[PDB]
RNA sequence: CAGUUUGAUAUUGGUGUAUGUCUAACCUGGGUCCGUGAUCCGGAUCAGGGACAGUGUCUGAUGGGUAGUU
RNA sequence: AAACGUGUGCGCCGAUUGACUAAGGGUUCCUGGGUCAAGCUGAUCUGCCCAGGGUAAGUCGGGACCUAAGGCGAGGCCGACAGGCGUAGUCGAUGGACAACCGGUUGAUAUUCCGGUACCCGCGAUGGGGUGACGCAGGAAGGUAGUCCAGCCCGGGCGGUGGUUGUCCCGGGGUAAGGGUGUAGGCCGUGUGGUAGGCAAAUCCGUCACACGCUGAGACCUGAUGCCGAGAAGUGGAUGAUCCUAUGCUGUCGAGAAAAGCCUCUAGCGGCCCGUACCCUAAACCGACUCAGGUGGUCAGGUAGAGAAUACCGAGGCGUUCGGGUGAACUAUGGUUAAGGAACUCGGCAAAAUGCCCCCGUAACUUCGGGAGAAGGGGGGCCACUUCUGGUGAUCACUCUUGCAGUGUGAGCUGGGGGUGGCCGCAGAGACCAGCGAGAAGCGACUGUUUACUAAAAACACAGGUCCGUGCGAAGCCGUAAGGCGAUGUAUACGGACUGACGCCUGCCCGGUGCUGGAACGUUAAGGGGACCGGUUAGCUGAGAACUUAAGCGCCAGUAAACGGCUAAGGUAGCGAAAUUCCUUGUCGGGUAAGUUCCGACCUGCACGAAUGGCGUAACGACUUCUCGACUGUCUCA
RNA sequence: GAGGACCGAACCCACCAGGGUUGAAAACCUGGGGGAUGACCUGUGGUUAGGGGUGAAAGGCCAAUCAAACUCCGUGAU
C-alpha cells in the first residue's frame, strides 16, 4: 500500500533544514555535536 | 417562523428550518463585512482547549455596532433586514440620516423603513438606543452595556428580554434573561424592545450533518470510554460510571462561581 | 505533591459607630489623546472600584488529579 | 543467436500496455566502443561499463507583484536562568494580477531556434471611496471542438476465385494567436441641488429632496498569393460535448478569503535570475529487487450501448527480460454434467438461478413519505407495406427597422412512436454486460465511524430529552505567568454528565455517600497573649498555661433523568425460560415423517423493570436467528 | 426538480469465499460486496509531541514499533 516515507525537498527543508536547526539552541547544540564527530552532511 | 419539512428520507424527517420570511436581502453590504476563519476549538499554542468545535460551514462576520454612543440625535432608517450566520438573532442594516451605514441586532418589531433614533431624546419604541437613566420603570430591553461606552453585553441572542425594575441612585436594577436580578449603572445605555427571531430555540435539525454545518463535532460519553482517559471510563458492560458525576479532568458537579468574586455587591438575586 | 480553599501578616492609608465612610497606595480586559501607519506595550487624562481584590511568607481543610511503593 | 537488427504474418492493450505535466529521481537522454562485474537463462543487446555530446524564453512555470492558514519578530509583556507570547513589520501558494500563436527543423531542445504574423514594460498619493470579491444545486438556450455521411470535389483502381463502368472499391476534402465587426445572452436609470458621515480634504462615495450604454460565446472578413496536404481538391449536410457564452440565469440555506492591481477623489534601443535533457498507472518515483502494491492533474476517437461499464477496433504501443516437450498422481484458475434436488453442513459456505427496455399489475403494515423494481405476467429478431410525429434548414416568395434581421414556404438530412401481413431458427434483452424472491423473530430508529495488519457488530456517533455550571476578565480548558480558545459569542448562548428518532410512559425511598443552602452552639492551626516555673549573678535567658479566631467537621433542611436501594422504602406500569432461566431438551399449542433450534402462550422472575430508561414501532441493516419457493456437483457419487 | 434520496463506473472502503502463507506482496491477488452530492474523496501549505498529542472511543493511531514512541546519556542498571 502507500509506504511511509514520501519524499518532499520542501517539507525537509522546513524540518531538518540547517536554517531550523540555528534557530533553537537545543538544535545548535546537535550541529556543534556532528562537526566535532565530523560527519561530512552536516544538517539534512 | 419556522417550516417542517415533509418528511421524505430518513434524515429529512422530524426536522425543521427557519421560515426566513423577515430578511430582506440576501448579500451583505460589503463595506461593512470582515474576513473569519473557523479555529477549530484550539487556542494559540495549538491545542485543543474546548471539545467539540470545528468543520463547519465558511462564515464572515458582520461589523455590528454594539456601542452605538456618537450617533446621539441622528436619526436612521431600517433599510434591510438580513441573515446573520454568527448569531442567533438577524441584524438589520441601518442608513442614518447623515449618510453613515451600521447594523444592530434585529428587536422584535422592528420592520424594513422604521426611522429609530438614538439619545436622550428618543421615543420609547423598539430599537431606540438610551442610557438607562432615560428609560421608563418597567420597560423591556435589550443589548445593555455593563460600563458606560463598554458595549452591549446582555441580552443579545434571539428572544432575550431584560425588565428594568427600579432605579436607585445611580444603580439600576435589571431581571437578567436568566433570572438573576444585578445592578448596573445608570450611564449604561440599552435598546428598547426584545430581540427579534424569537421562533428560533424551536428549530429541529434533524440530521447530524446539519450540526456540523453549524461546527458542532460528535461528543463522546465517559461511560464509553476507558479509564486512562475519562473517570467514568472502565467497566464490564455498561455502568453509570461507579462514581458521582465528574468532568473528565474529575471536577465534581457543583456552583463554579469565585466566591469572592467581586461583582458579588451588584449582585442582588442569584437565579 | 499540584490544584481549590480558610485565617494571620507585608504591600496598606485617613476618619467615624465587628461595621460604615473618604482617597492617596493598588486594580480596571472602562472612554478619549500621544509615541504611531499599531486591538501588543507604555505615558497622559476623564470615569469608576478601593485599602477590598491580586501577589510574597506562615498556617488549618479538601485533595486518586498526579507520583512513589506495599 | 529461441532472446540483437530488418521484413512478413499472428495475438494483446487502447478511460490505456497511447500522448503529456507536477512531486520525486539526477544524466538513466543521443552517438560511438565493450561484454570482466549486473541482468533470476542468453546476449553481438541494455535503464550496465567507458569516452564524447545534448537542455537556448521580454510572452510557458516561479522570483524581481499581492496576500490566506501559519511561521519569524525591532521595541515590548511575562518568566529564578533556560525560555513563552506578541505590536509595527517581513515571509509564506495550494489562490489573485500579468504580454504568442501556427508551421518547420536536429541523433539528442523547442510556446525557448528558424519562417510569418502579433503582444507587453521602459502629474497625483501609502490617505478616502468604488471595484477586485467569491457558496451549493439545477435546467434550458445559443455556439464551437470533435465525429459521421455524401449522389458532391480531387487523386488512384477494375480486382490471383463466381460478378464487379458502378448511388462499385480505396485515400484526402485543413489552417492558429492577433486585428476589423459587435450578433444570441446577461447587466444597468439620468441629472440639479443640499449634504451632521468616509481620522485632514474631497468636485469622489454614502444619504436626502426635486425634475426627467457596458459586456458578450459565436458567424463573416483579415491573418492566408502563405503553411499544411493524398504537390490536386481542400465543399455540403447531419450529429454533437464533461468545452465557451457563464464570476451569467433560477432555486436554496448551511449564508459562502485577503491584499495587490484597475478607476476615482482630494491633501501635495533595452527587457534580468532559476527550470527547460530523460522517466512519470512506472524497468528510472515510494515499497531493500527490473516487486502482481501505492502515486495528484490534463488529453479521451469508431461501431454496438444510457454510459468514462462491457466486446471488438483507431491514434499509438507491446510481444525480453528462462525455454523445448510430454494426454501420470495431485494442487490452483475456468467449463459441462444423466435421475434426484440441501438428502451436504455448525450454517444453502461456494456455486447455481434472477438480471435489460416497454406495458399491465402489485398485499400486510404505515410515521402517509413509504413498503415497491413488492410479488406476478406480457412484447422483444429480420422483411414489406402502412400510419403518426420532433429537429435542422436551401430553394420560392412576402415584410420590414433593410440586418449577423423577420416572417410564411419546405428540398435534402436525421431522431421517435403506432398498426397490418410475411420470413428464419432449439433459441430474437441470441455474444459481453445485466436485481434471487417471500414470511417471522432479536438488537439498533435511520445515513454514517470503529480495533492500519484475525473481531464492522447489538459497539461509537447521531437528530431528540433531562439535569448541572456559567452575569461575561463568564464557566470550562492549554500555560508557572503573560497570553489564548470559549468568542469577535452573551441564558433561545457556551461547557459538563447521562439517555439516544417516533408513540404511551418514566412508580416508592433522602437512611448511606455526594451536591445545594443555613450556620445558634461544641471542637479546631498559625498568629496575638505571656499566667506561673526554672538557669545564671535588676538584667539576659529556657520552657510556657488561661484567654482570643476562620474555614472544615459534628448539626439542621432540600435534592435521586445525583452515585444508589426497592426498613428509609420493601418492585407500581409494563414485560417475562428472555442478548437475562441454573434446574432445562420446564409445560401446552404450531411448524416437520422425526424439531436441545424457531414462533405464540403459561409464570415455579436461581438472578426483568422504568432516561446504566420500560414496553412497542413504519423504513433501514455486507448484523443474529428460524422457515418456504427458484436453483443448482453441497450431496447420493463421482 | 429537493434529498446525509435510489441503481451504478471512476474514486474511497474491506463483508464473504478461494489462493498466497521461506508469498508477486512484512497484509496482497481473483470473483462477488458497501458508500458513491455528502458527517464525501483528494492535492498543496500549515499546525497539535510523550504521562503528552489526537481520537464518531478499538487502549485505537502517533514513521512496518504504543497499557506510555524513538535516539543518546546515568550504564558495564538490577
Amino acid at each position: 500500500s502507500k509506504r511511509t516515507f514520501q519524499p518532499n525537498n520542501r517539507r525537509r527543508a522546513k524540518t531538518h533544514g540547517f536554517r531550523l536547526r540555528m534557530r533553537t539552541r537545543a538544535g545548535r547544540a546537535i550541529l556543534a555535536t556532528r562537526r566535532s564527530k565530523g560527519r561530512a552532511r552536516l544538517s539534512a | 417562523g419556522i417550516r417542517k419539512y415533509k418528511p421524505t428520507t430518513p434524515g429529512r424527517r422530524g426536522s425543521s428550518v427557519a421560515d426566513f420570511v423577515e430578511i430582506t436581502r440576501s448579500t451583505p453590504e460589503k463595506s461593512l463585512v470582515r474576513p473569519l476563519h473557523s479555529k477549530g476549538g484550539r487556542n494559540n499554542t495549538g491545542r485543543v482547549t474546548v471539545r467539540h468545535q470545528g468543520g463547519g460551514h465558511k462564515r464572515a462576520y458582520r461589523v455590528i455596532d454594539f456601542r452605538r454612543h456618537d450617533k446621539d440625535g441622528v436619526p436612521a432608517k431600517v433599510a434591510h433586514i438580513e441573515y446573520d450566520p454568527n448569531r442567533t438573532a438577524r441584524i438589520a442594516l441601518l442608513h442614518y440620516a447623515d449618510g453613515e451605514k451600521r447594523y444592530i441586532i434585529a428587536p422584535r418589531g422592528l420592520s424594513q423603513g422604521d426611522r429609530i433614533e438614538n439619545g436622550p431624546g428618543a421615543d420609547i419604541k423598539p430599537g431606540n438606543n438610551l442610557a438607562l437613566r432615560n428609560i421608563p420603570v418597567g420597560t423591556t430591553i435589550h443589548a445593555i452595556e455593563l460600563r458606560p461606552g463598554g458595549g452591549a453585553k446582555f441580552a443579545r441572542s434571539a428572544g432575550a428580554s431584560v425588565q428594568l425594575l427600579a432605579k436607585e441612585g445611580s444603580m439600576a436594577h435589571l431581571r437578567m434573561p436568566s433570572g438573576e436580578i444585578r445592578l448596573v449603572d445608570v450611564r449604561c445605555r440599552a435598546t428598547i424592545g426584545e430581540v427579534g427571531n424569537a421562533e428560533q430555540s424551536n428549530i429541529n435539525w434533524g440530521k447530524a450533518g446539519r450540526k456540523r454545518w453549524l461546527g458542532v463535532r460528535p461528543t463522546v460519553r465517559g461511560v464509553a470510554m476507558n479509564p486512562v482517559d475519562h473517570p467514568h471510563g472502565g467497566g464490564e458492560g455498561k455502568t453509570s460510571g461507579g462514581r458521582h458525576p465528574v468532568s473528565p479532568w474529575g471536577q465534581k458537579e457543583g456552583r463554579t462561581r469565585s466566591p469572592k468574586k467581586a461583582s458579588n455587591k451588584y449582585i442582588v438575586r442569584r437565579r
